[PDB]
């Protein structure tokens, strides 16, 4: 026999549904989710890391001028300076005093710590999500992991579960994210090869091995001092290690629905929005036919205590005449109060717990195939802050017959009444004035 | 691995619709707090000397994180101020603590 | 006297034998492979 239902996506919450086949005793299932991942798809676009310069050992030859040659490496700049007269440690270096010339070169490369430390960019797309559900009934506790796009079945002892696709598939990401060591950000990074100096994305590369760079930090070469040997050097300072101290607040603090992150693969867990549908193919060796089905009649329910509040703070007893021992099943057929236990015991009186966030509930309950009702009046608790949430639907609406709005029909009927003598005493002379 | 000081305990106090804090730092620490609705409020700021700060807390839930501790979630419970039966002057304001718009 | 603020340790006339003290002592689990005694406490109330 096959069935369909919907369950709310919120961790640690009971929900329950039926089958009522024909002939046989009823059967009540409960469904409860324990985990909910989420996963987008990525494709890399570039990386960045810190860099380092090199100034390899400038060249002097005296009374003979120069010429330097070009060569392939990113951001190579050579220069040529006339009229230099150094003065090294031992004495004066060489004496062809007027006509001396000197060259200089330097370049930029990646540092030695890039293969442990980098900050990469990415791009997002449509995403899929998977859940873990604990389902119990009959004589069996089981749990099951499942994809949520509507194609993946799974086998319990004879039964098939396939899940509805989604309510809606929005995500707490937009199209461009950037990931650096255990938290994800939300930037808008420059495209490629257009990083102006100083800010983020100053050194690019695709997949992190080698051979290709991009570097525009504005190298210029300056004139050396009067009577020394060094190489001067001028540069706007680096762009990576000026980002990781004056940064932002991360995305682990402005996530919308409690949606927590941890990422060697990027995820978003326990994210609590919406409904997930479920459908059911149920086997046949998990019912009871009629032989051990007890017959129960003249059911009468009362109440003794209630609060609102946030847990199982409503108690009720039951009265019934038995004929045979066994085990029946219980349910309340309305959305205003959910019960606690999944199977009452046999002969005598027995109690049931329930919770309801309303002033005056009324519903109909049925331990086995006979039905009954019982209603109550309620009062608020004296507290303000709890540590554990939400064990009711959250519907606080008035009933059709309460102390509160039994006042309502008297006033509306009362105001409905006094026009009624007014309407006809108009008319009773309205005929006679056509004499 | 490496070892971390673990700043002392923060004890909490309640009030109707908002929970307040009290702190006692030895040497500087951090706070933060989210709100579990659709648009958060996410204020956070460094403290050095002992003061007290207040959070709001709606009927959907908030959570804070003080120092090097795993976080603590914190909801709010449905409470009123009046009765629930009697003279109709009272019943109308009983709802006013609950849905004060409508 | 709730812990932390003034009046955290009381006594009448200053000789001995009677105290009052609620600073929230708890005992913790010792480390993996050492010998010490761990110890946790909200800091004192007079010298704050």
């Amino acid at each position: 026999y096959e069935h369909t239902a919907v369950i709310p996506n919120q961790v640690g919450f009971p929900y329950k549904a039926h089958v009522a086949r024909e002939g046989y005793s009823p059967l009540t299932l409960q469904m409860q989710v324990v985990e909910t991942s989420l996963e987008p798809t990525l494709n890399l676009e570039y990386i960045t890391c810190d860099y380092k310069t090199k100034v390899p050992s400038p060249y002097v030859k005296c009374c003979g001028t120069a010429e330097c040659r070009t060569q392939d490496k990113p951001e190579y700049k050579c220069a040529v300076f006339t009229g230099v007269y150094p003065f090294m440690w031992g004495g004066a270096y060489c004496f062809c005093d007027s006509e001396n010339t000197q060259m200089s070169e330097a370049y930029v490369e990646r540092a030695d710590v890039c293969k442990h430390d980098y900050a990469a960019a990415y791009r997002a797309h449509t995403a899929s999500l998977r859940a873990k559900i604990k389902v119990t009934y009959g004589t069996v506790n089981q749990t099951v992991e499942a994809y949520v796009n509507g194609d993946h079945a799974v086998t319990l002892a004879g039964t098939k579960f396939i899940f509805g696709p989604v309510s809606t598939a929005w995500t707490p990401f937009d199209t461009k994210i950037v990931v650096y060591k255990g938290e994800v950000y939300n930037q808008d990074f420059p495209p490629y090869g257009a990083g102006q100096p100083g800010r983020f994305g100053d050194i690019q590369s695709r997949t992190l091995d080698s051979k290709d760079l991009y570097a525009n930090t504005g190298l210029k070469l300056a004139r050396p001092a009067a009577g020394n040997i060094h190489v001067p050097y001028t540069q706007t300072p680096s762009g990576f290690k000026t980002w990781q101290k004056d940064r932002d607040s991360p995305l682990n603090a402005k996530a919308p629905f409690g949606c927590t992150i941890q990422t060697n693969p990027v995820r978003a867990m326990n994210c609590a929005v919406g409904n997930i549908p479920v459908s059911m193919d149920i086997a046949d060796s998990a019912f009871t036919r009629l032989t051990d089905a007890p017959i129960i009649s003249e059911l009468l329910c009362t109440v003794s205590t209630c609060t609102h509040s946030s847990d199982f703070g409503g108690v009720a007893v039951l009265s019934y005449k038995v004929e045979k021992a066994g085990r029946c099943d219980v349910h309340s057929h309305s959305n205003v109060a959910v019960l606690q236990e999944v199977s009452i015991e046999a002969e005598g009186r027995s109690v049931i717990h329930f919770s309801t966030a309303s002033a005056a509930p009324s519903f109909i309950v049925s331990v086995c195939s006979s039905r009954a009702t019982c209603t109550a009046k309620c009062e608020p608790p004296k507290d303000h802050v709890v540590t554990y949430p939400a064990n009711h639907n959250g519907i606080t609406l008035p009933d059709l017959s309460s102390t509160a709005m039994t006042w309502a029909q008297h006033l509306a009927g009362g105001v409905g009444l006094l026009i009624a003598l007014a309407v006809l005493i108009l008319v009773i002379v309205t005929c006679i004035t056509l004499r | 691995t490496c070892r971390v000081p673990l700043a002392p305990e923060a004890l909490v106090r309640s009030g109707k619709r908002e929970a307040t804090l009290s702190l006692h730092p030895i040497h500087p620490t951090l706070l933060s707090y989210r709100t579990l609705g659709r648009e958060p409020v996410f204020d956070e700021q460094w403290i050095t000397t002992q003061t007290e700060v207040t959070i709001p807390v709606p009927v959907e839930g908030v959570e804070y994180r003080w120092g090097n501790h795993k976080p603590q979630r914190l909801w709010s419970q449905l409470t009123t101020e009046g009765r629930a039966h009697g003279w109709p002057h009272e019943i109308i304001e009983y709802y006013y603590g609950l849905h004060p718009t409508t």
